[PDB]
């Protein structure tokens, strides 16, 4: 199916894909406050299925490391949320064959989600406290299935974000870690064989979130 | 239905698609990129990938509100009353204080007791229709937001180069080899250039960012180098010494195309800080002792070889030899390794098969010397042979979307449209006004501002097509040539507001209630108008200062109207971005509710005024009556596609000019066919060529590029630029003298087969043949620019007051052309400065709630050596106060932000945002303008919002 390869050595931390995000979905904000950071919301939820992650880390001299995290659902070829799912009721989770999309339906409402977050490796999926359905990134898997790309995939002003078939978007990543690999020897991909999200970072990638790999 | 439209915040101007419900008629449904615009290609940053929940917003305005004096509520009207009331008190404030000649018996034909405020944010067509009525109304003190970070610095390039714009364009970013951002936060306030700056970047060039802090563009630049504020000339001064002393400069174009060779004459000096001809009494400089040494024509003499001692180069070596890396680094707390580094990196793209470009935006150049800031940048352009060619140039980021066209349509007090100033009281005729051009005896020097009289003529003929332009002349209102400029400028008019001068003010499409520094002072001097017109898309600080923190409305004697304005996506017309590209754009959904576009507001509000006249008579009613809104009007609404036209111009006779026929009615192609004599209209004379008889150029949507076009990414049938659709300004100095271009891999133009190919050639004529500078008197790049009021040359002068009692390089500590308390209780150095996430004051982005939800408080950033000092913890509450005001803030502790070392002492910078208001959102915060200083620059006139003086608690 299909692939996004991004590459954190070309982030502003715009968050253009953070309201594009809402902006396609029509998704309610969040009440925020600043607690001493850019980053907010501070975390997923049921409404926020992106959020960029803000991490400064120190270097000797002027300036630091900062380092901006896009997060969203991997879309994982054997995904482990689907099968804690599956055993309360298939349909809850279903897996598009056209895109690779791992997709949640109304029926989480009726499975144990709890459960679910806990075997997502990524710790990825978020609940609603009134429906109790369970919500993350979809991969715009509608606008994809109709020739589009997803809406945090073409707002991006950076080339951070690249979107097409796993070949073409696999090839990429090779291409471009070695590139970026001169700049930043740290550089690696996160998990490039077990998901469909694959993000160049450019140093360990637990720098840039505790959950950023398996 | 899908229309297309043009981002309405910063001057990027990316493209924007509208998906409409009903069939277009209905309301917008989705608003994403572009695909096919050439700029963004589809990318938005988070400003612009919200419109949707900008204009789909339920706390818009919905219709008119009137507030009356002493009143604590607004009471909803109709727009009929509303217009007819604003309308009798234009005519009575008008008729009041209407003064046909002034005290000396000069004819001025003005009303001093209006102001107008506003605004970039308005279309093309909209900002030069509302200018006219102004102006036809009598007004002079006509201002907006190009005041106070463009007008600052815009004279350092006319002074240049002889024209005040952006030299390049954005796409033509990723043509260079290296990219200095300096005085710019471009990744956060200029995002989808990063687009381009990130593809220089992939083919191989260095990038480079010169700034007080740590920022999300340092983030993504090879090199950044940290400046203490203020700092900007000896780190640019120093760049010269290195690029003279290891000579890395372009020799051939050094010598052809500056004025190198130019020979100054002997009255020139500089000692101890001061050049010749100071003025110790006045504190101004006699410029004519900068005069060069002309020879029997009145030319100035030229030394080819560049071996007079009094040659242009020879003068600049010997001023720039104090900037050596030791001086340079302990001034600017950059270390001599860094320097070392930035300065050979740029340096190396002063050969000809490379290019460098500099960015800035707003910075710190709104002191008194940020014009030879500016300067100090184009001198260093010049020696390196960046000027004119692909991936170098001045990119002088432009803010808002409209700035530039607001700029060109003369919202400001010193400019009619098409910078013709207006005239003051002693241009008594159109002969006198026309007699001040300085003329060139130089057969290769263009010299193009000769052409005025045909533009002063060609406009009149616009707003007064009947009238024979000597007589039309006297209908528009004057300034007293007595007074110094800068008392009809921004700062002034919240003085002579504060004083209680003004009865009536616009703030049209503007927010000065936040906007304007020292917001306790100005809040207060609103209370002394007695009406107030705030046309905007929502309630805010300004309509509703009355009930503002610490305010009774019992006690504030001003009416309000609140007229709600129509956002972009509602209305068509154009926008000028940073790169001169006006771009077409269309009505999506219908007007919210009962908001107007603004040439809808404007047009009626006049044509209820013209009514009070036609019916009671008044002060000079000529100018009102006989004023041409005819051509403005279609459906009984402002059409912006029959005022674009009038702005381009057409024939109002039959006319033989420029060896061509021309037919009555017809479009003018270009300002070249512009003549004196009544013959032509044109609204603009820079926009003669954008709507021909070829139809609208502005609404091109083609990305058809020749070989040499595609290479750089010129994009020619892409909308159209100013001017005759020149991309690349002074594009003549990209070529060699037998039109072969420096670098033919990148090349702008080429002398191919008789003809110029690429680009439109900036300035007609063979090869070899005219200086490549065609706006300037002499024709050469300036890098002695003896019309500066500071000096002929860039020359540090402290800008910062209170931490620094020494200056390195001379006797003179701060600016001698240009009251500062540094009350101790406020040890730290305030700033000012964007996120990536609100626009400007905040007003429209405080109401989008993915915007908040990203960026919902007020914050103050802070080095963790003054978080030790204060105790402060990140995540702490704050209390930030200077000698104007104080507020609270959230505390982001961060190592992006470090101590100055200034003169052996660590100086802390506290870093706040200025999107935030008492309005919206709950808890929020106010407007770090509650601390700025008002008292304003000598010199620009300007305020002082990126140094001033606080302090900072916990609370
Ligand atoms: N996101 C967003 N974008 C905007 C706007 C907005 O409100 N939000 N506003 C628009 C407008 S109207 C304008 S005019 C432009 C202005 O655009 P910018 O000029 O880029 O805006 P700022 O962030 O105010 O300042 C730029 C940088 O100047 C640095 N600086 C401060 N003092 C100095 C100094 O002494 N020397 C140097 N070299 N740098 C210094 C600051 O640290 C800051 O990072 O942005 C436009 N774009
Ligand atoms: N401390 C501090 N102060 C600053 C600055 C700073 O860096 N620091 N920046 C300065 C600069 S560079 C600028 S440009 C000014 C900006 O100052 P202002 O222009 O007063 O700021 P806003 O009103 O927030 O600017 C956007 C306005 O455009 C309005 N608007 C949008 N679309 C339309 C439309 O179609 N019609 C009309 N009529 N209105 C419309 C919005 O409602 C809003 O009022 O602030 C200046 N003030
Ligand atoms: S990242 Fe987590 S939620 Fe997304 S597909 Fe993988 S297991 Fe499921
Ligand atoms: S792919 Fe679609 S749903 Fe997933 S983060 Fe991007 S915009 Fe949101
Ligand atoms: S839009 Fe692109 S550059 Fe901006 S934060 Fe998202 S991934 Fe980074
Ligand atoms: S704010 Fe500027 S960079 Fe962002 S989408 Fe609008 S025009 Fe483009
Ligand atoms: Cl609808
Ligand atoms: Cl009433
Ligand atoms: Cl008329
Ligand atoms: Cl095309
Ligand atoms: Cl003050
Ligand atoms: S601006
Ligand atoms: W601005």
């Amino acid at each position: 199916g299909k692939m996004f390869f991004v590459d954190l050595s070309r982030c502003t931390a715009c968050r253009g894909c953070q309201i594009a995000c809402k902006q396609w979905k029509n998704l309610p904000a969040e009440e925020t406050r600043n607690t001493g950071s850019h980053q907010n919301p501070p975390d997923l939820s049921y409404v926020t299925l992106k959020t960029v992650r803000f991490t400064e880390k120190s270097r000797k001299g002027p300036g630091i490391d900062w380092l901006f995290f896009p997060e969203q659902c991997r879309h994982c070829v054997e995904p482990p949320c689907k099968g804690q799912a599956d055993v309360d009721l298939e349909g809850a989770v279903v897996k598009d064959e056209t895109t690779g999309a791992v997709l949640f339906t109304e029926l989480t409402a009726k499975v144990d989600g709890e459960s679910v977050r806990s075997a997502c490796p990524y710790d990825i999926p978020r609940i609603d406290p009134v429906t109790k359905r369970l919500s993350k990134c979809d991969m715009c898997n509608d606008r994809v299935q109709n020739g589009l790309l997803p809406a945090c995939v073409k707002t991006c002003p950076t080339g951070t974000m690249n979107f097409g078939d796993e070949q073409e978007m696999l090839a990429l990543a090779e291409k471009r870690l070695a590139e970026v690999k001169k700049t930043y020897p740290g550089a690696v991909l996160g998990d490039p064989n077990d998901v469909r999200v694959v993000y160049l970072f450019t140093r360990d990638p637990k720098d840039f979130y505790e959950h950023a790999v398996a | 239905k899908q229309t297309t439209s043009i981002c309405c915040y910063c001057a990027v101007g990316c493209g924007l698609i509208v998906h409409t419900a009903k069939d277009g008629q209905g309301r917008a449904v989705n608003v994403e990129g572009d695909p096919d615009h050439p700029i963004n290609e589809g990318s938005l940053c988070p400003k612009g990938a919200s419109i949707f929940q900008l204009g789909e917003n339920d706390q818009r305005g919905t219709q008119p509100l009137y507030r009356a004096p002493f009143s604590d509520t607004w009471k909803p009207v109709t727009w009929d009353f509303a217009l007819t009331e604003i309308a009798k008190r234009i005519k009575k404030t008008r008729d009041a204080s209407f003064t046909e000649k002034n005290a000396a018996g000069d004819l001025v034909n003005r009303t001093e007791a209006i102001a107008s405020f506003g605004s970039a944010a308005m279309d093309n067509e909209e900002c030069w229709a509302y200018g006219n009525i102004l102006r036809s109304l009598g007004l002079v003190y006509i201002e907006h937001q190009a005041r106070i970070x463009h007008s600052p610095t815009v004279p350092a390039l006319a002074e240049s180069f002889g024209r005040g714009a952006m030299t390049n364009h954005w796409n033509d970013l990723a043509n260079s080899d290296c990219i200095l951002i300096m005085g710019s936060n471009a990744a956060e306030n200029h995002p989808i250039a990063f687009k381009w700056v990130l593809r220089a970047k992939d083919k191989g060039a260095t990038l480079i960012h010169v700034d007080p802090r740590f920022t999300r563009t340092s983030a993504r630049c090879d090199v950044y180098a940290p400046i203490r504020s203020g700092a900007d000339i000896p780190f640019l001064g120093g760049l010269i010494k290195y690029i003279l002393d290891n000579k890395l400069y372009f020799t051939d174009y050094v010598r052809e195309y500056t004025n190198a060779s130019l020979i100054v004459g002997e009255k020139f000096s500089f000692k101890d800080g001061l050049f010749s001809g100071y003025d110790a009494a006045n504190k101004k400089y006699d410029k004519s002792m900068w005069a060069f040494e002309l020879d029997a024509n009145g030319v100035p003499k030229r030394d080819p070889a560049l071996k007079h001692p009094r040659c242009v180069i020879n003068l600049l070596k010997k001023h720039y030899e104090r900037y050596n890396l030791d001086k340079v680094a302990a001034i600017t707390g950059t270390s001599k390794e860094q320097l070392q580094q930035v300065y050979k990196a740029y340096a190396a793209t002063g050969k000809p098969d490379k290019a460098g470009t500099i960015m800035y935006a707003m910075g710190w150049t709104q002191h008194s010397v940020g014009v030879q800031n500016i300067r100090a940048m184009a001198m260093i352009q010049l020696l390196l042979g960046n000027i004119g060619v692909a991936g170098g140039g001045v990119n002088a980021l432009r803010g808002e979307s409209n700035v530039q066209g607001s700029t060109d349509q003369g919202l400001l007090a010193h400019i009619w449209p098409g910078y013709n100033p207006v005239p003051n009281s002693k241009a008594a005729t159109l002969e006198l006004y026309n007699a001040a051009t300085p003329q060139s005896k130089d057969p290769m020097s263009v010299n193009w501002w000769q052409n005025r009289p045909k533009y002063v003529a060609s406009y009149l003929k616009a707003l007064y097509p009947d009238e024979e332009p000597a007589a039309a002349y006297d209908y528009l209102p004057r300034i007293d040539a007595g007074r110094k400029l800068t008392d009809y400028f921004w700062l002034n008019i919240f003085e002579k507001m504060d004083k209680g001068e003004f009865k009536g003010l616009f703030a049209w499409g503007m927010n000065p209630a936040c906007g304007g520094a020292n917001a306790n002072k100005n809040r207060k001097a609103m209370g002394k108008l007695e009406w107030l017109v705030n046309v905007n898309l929502f309630e805010n600080e300004t309509s509703s200062f009355w009930k503002g923190p610490g305010m009774n409305p019992a006690e504030i004697g001003t009416e309000v109207f609140f007229l709600p304005c129509c956002v972009s996506i509602e209305k068509e017309g154009s926008v000028a971005n940073s790169g001169r590209w006006m771009q077409w754009r269309y009505r999506g959904p219908k007007p919210y509710a009962e908001t107007k576009p603004d040439g809808d507001i404007m047009l009626d509000m006049f044509k209820k005024v013209r009514e009070l006249y036609a019916k009671e008579g008044g002060a000079y009613p000529a100018p009102i009556a006989k004023l041409n809104i005819a051509d403005w009007e279609e459906h009984n609404e402002f059409s912006p596609t029959k005022v674009a036209k009038l702005m381009n111009g057409y024939f109002l006779k039959d006319t033989e000019v420029g060896g061509k026929q021309f037919k009555k009615g017809q479009q003018v192609p270009s300002f070249a066919f512009l003549t004196a004599d009544g013959s032509t209209c044109s609204g603009n004379w820079l926009h003669a060529g954008s709507f021909t008889d070829a139809g609208n150029l502005m609404a091109r949507r083609d990305k058809t590029q020749t070989p040499e076009q595609a290479r750089i990414g010129l994009f020619p049938n892409w909308s159209f630029c100013w001017p005759v659709n020149r991309r690349i300004l002074y594009n003549r100095a990209s070529v060699d003298k037998t039109g072969k271009p420096w670098n033919p891999a990148k090349a702008v133009i080429e002398w191919k087969d008789g003809k110029w190919v690429g680009d439109v050639v900036d300035g007609g004529g063979d090869p070899g043949t005219k200086h490549p500078f065609i706006m300037q008197t002499h024709g050469f790049g300036a890098l002695y620019g003896p019309g500066r009021e500071e000096g002929p040359f860039p020359e540090h002068y402290e800008p910062l007051e209170c931490p620094v009692s020494k200056n390195p390089f001379s006797k003179q500590l701060h600016n001698p052309v240009a009251k500062a308390v540094c009350d101790p209780r406020y040890p730290f150095i305030g700033t000012t400065y964007r996120v990536t996430e609100h626009w400007q004051t905040g007003l429209m982005t405080r109401r989008c709630a993915w915007l908040v939800e990203a960026e919902p408080q007020i914050f103050c950033e802070i080095s963790k050596e003054l978080a030790k000092l204060r105790g402060i913890g990140n995540g702490d509450t704050v209390k930030v106060s200077s000698l104007r005001g104080a507020l609270e803030a959230v505390a982001i502790v961060t190592e992006r932000i470090r101590p100055f070392k200034i003169e052996g002492v660590d100086v802390h910078m506290v870093g706040l945002p200025w999107h935030y208001g008492w309005m919206v959102p709950k808890n929020g915060g106010d407007t770090a303008n509650l601390l700025t200083p008002s008292a304003g620059d000598p010199n620009t006139g300007i305020p002082e919002t990126k140094a001033f003086m606080v302090d900072v608690r916990k609370v």
